[PDB]
RNA sequence: GUGGGAGAGGGUGGUGGAAUUCCCGGAGUAGCGGUGAAAUGCGCAGAUACCGGGAGGAACGCCGAUGGCGAAGGCAGCCACCUGGUCCACCCGUGACGCUGAGGCGCGAAAGCGUGGGGAGCAAACCGGAUUAGAUACCCGGGUAGUCCACGCCCUAAACGAUGCGCGCUAGGUCUCUGGGUCUCCUGGGGGCCGAAGCUAACGCGUUAAGCGCGCCGCCUGGGGAGUACGGCCGCAAGGC
């Protein structure tokens, strides 16, 4: 699945100071993590369309995320992009 | 790693020796997978409800066990390749479940 | 000629006739009849007084083995499963027990249309 | 009608999730194989709903009957 | 974010019992089947009925609901793995990041197409038997496509709550599924039935609005001609928009 370890590290490691779960990098970032897990799932068991529409909301909050991250502070976004590697 | 319960039924008609052997047999399959037991109950033989592999009882042997989730599916079938073997039931645990309390 | 003397009787009842087997306490059959081994031809086999005269044909030929007693086993659900039965009750064979073993599947094939509405 | 006997109300505390245990079991299940309807069970729906699931179970080790032929008749 | 819940939500792989068919064997004899009544059909190469062994496909009885899940189509033996949505408690983090959505994209019952497997039961077409004035039908006996699987198409429907999505407000009562708490009771989330105010042509709807409002999208404008013609687009075709 995705292991409490695991989410705690991502969040240990994009959190804007210690304490913060919120933030929209953090989300961003467990976005990015549940996404491509199952873009892995998707790639096998294709023929599972329910999960992939989980996939295209999950993608579309991305999205948005991001473009609300853009819109306030351009710097945080590049940043954020360059260290997830998204974008496409 | 989980938590689950390996249930073999075996044939009541076994020598001890071949008993022992298939129970042996069991451990080493059960090592192989990484699974590590942490309870065994064996019951022995039992009336079934309906004939199994022509026979009318089976015996009874019960592992709770943790081991690797991604390996478990591997396990069972390596557990059923024996013909002595006749059931294997592998339920993933879980917490008892009561009533009239 | 066996002498068998115990056994069992198989009642296997339909809408359309019925039909009473009587074999040995391993399930071989020993006799049998029915409505047609009886006069009857037509729909008139379903008639439970045709499962009455055939049960007790039945009976009758099985006392010719020289029988007793036997355990019933029933069959199928239709007129005149009962008054096989019932006919077979005194027969003059005495009737340990009774037993319905009318088999039914789990949802498994499919039905004609005229037993659909089911599965 | 069943105003009868309730099967939990004449039975003490027991294990819902055990497929193992049979004794048990085997009084939630009729005359023939056929598990016993929620009036004649007295469980609830969650408890039905398990109910379900561990008599299933260990009916395919072996330990339950899947059906069983009536007597009398 | 943390900690938990319920569930036929989805994909993949295992596996269980019942039944039907077929094959092998045993016993057994004159029918079985079928209908309003029958006939065709099957049966002395031994059937039907009965017991034992085996094969193969398909579907999952009881639980089973006035129930649950899913955006819809739809989802039901059991077990494991992969995975979506969702609800509750704490009230911890972000700080309006929100709603809707022409076009695009994906999904999309059944039947249908292509290639290849599979084929037990059922069964369009078809072949027979009946009934009838006739009977291209209802009934009965057969039976191919098909139904099942993989991959690829097709894009439709009483695809129905015939009721677009989101939010705020406006009596209650009763049944019910599932969380939490001080656990007769209180408090969330879903499904029903009756009803305030109100609405409605009426039937009815009525905190699961068809009420009061705001935002956004889709659609309507007498019946027949006709979902036809012509044009375009998609489709292997059938055909679709
Ligand atoms: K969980
Ligand atoms: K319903
Ligand atoms: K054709
Ligand atoms: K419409
Ligand atoms: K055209
Ligand atoms: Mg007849
Ligand atoms: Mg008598
Ligand atoms: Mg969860
Ligand atoms: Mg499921
Ligand atoms: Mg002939
Ligand atoms: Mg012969
Ligand atoms: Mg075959
Ligand atoms: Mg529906
Ligand atoms: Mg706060
Ligand atoms: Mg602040
Ligand atoms: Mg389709
Ligand atoms: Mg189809
Ligand atoms: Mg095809
Ligand atoms: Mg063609
Ligand atoms: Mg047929
Ligand atoms: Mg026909
Ligand atoms: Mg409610
Ligand atoms: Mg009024
Ligand atoms: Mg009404
Ligand atoms: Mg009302
Ligand atoms: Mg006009
Ligand atoms: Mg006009
Ligand atoms: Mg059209
Ligand atoms: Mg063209």
């Amino acid at each position: 699945p995705i292991t409490k370890e695991e989410k705690q590290k991502v969040i240990q490691e994009f959190a804007r100071f210690p304490g913060d779960t919120g933030s929209t990098e953090v989300q961003v970032a467990l976005l990015t993590l549940r996404i491509n897990r199952l873009s892995e799932h998707l790639k096998v068991h294709k023929k599972d369309h329910h999960s992939h529409r989980g996939l295209l909301m999950m993608v579309g909050q991305r999205r948005r995320l991001l473009r609300y991250l853009q819109r306030e502070d351009p710097e945080r976004y590049r940043a954020l992009i360059e260290k997830l590697g998204i974008r496409g | 790693m989980r938590r689950y319960e390996v249930n073999i039924v075996l044939n009541p008609n076994l020598d001890q020796s071949q008993l022992a052997l298939e129970k042996e047999i069991i451990q080493r399959a059960l090592e192989n997978y990484g699974a590590r037991v942490e309870k065994v109950e064996e019951l022995g033989l039992r009336r079934l409800a309906y004939p199994i592999a022509k026979d009318p009882q089976g015996y009874f042997l019960w592992y709770q066990v943790e081991m690797p989730e991604d390996r478990v599916n591997d396990l069972a079938r390596e557990l059923r390749i024996r013909d002595n073997v006749r059931r294997v039931m592998v339920v993933k645990s879980q917490e008892p479940f009561l009533a009239n309390a | 000629k066996r002498q068998v003397a115990s056994g069992r009787a198989y009642i296997h009842a339909s809408y359309n006739n019925t039909i009473v087997t009587i074999t040995d306490p391993d399930g071989n059959p020993i006799t049998w009849s029915s409505g047609g081994v009886i006069g009857y031809k037509g729909s008139r086999k379903g008639t439970p007084y045709a499962a009455q005269l055939a049960a007790l044909d039945a009976a009758k030929k099985a006392m010719a083995y020289g029988m007793q007693s036997v355990d019933v086993i029933v069959r199928g659900t239709g007129a005149g499963r009962e008054q096989a039965i019932r006919a077979l009750q005194a027969s003059g064979l005495q009737v340990k027990s009774i037993v319905d073993d009318t088999p039914v599947p789990h949802n498994g094939c499919r039905p004609k249309k005229k037993f659909r509405k089911a599965s | 009608p069943s105003r009868k006997a309730k099967v939990k109300a004449t039975l003490g505390e027991f294990d819902l999730r055990d497929y193992r245990n049979v004794e048990v079991l085997k009084r939630f299940l009729s005359e023939t194989g056929k598990i016993l309807p929620r009036r004649r069970t007295g469980l609830s729906a969650k408890e039905q709903r398990i109910l379900a699931k561990t008599i299933k179970r260990a009916r395919i080790l072996g330990l339950l009957p899947f059906t069983e032929k009536l007597v009398r008749k």
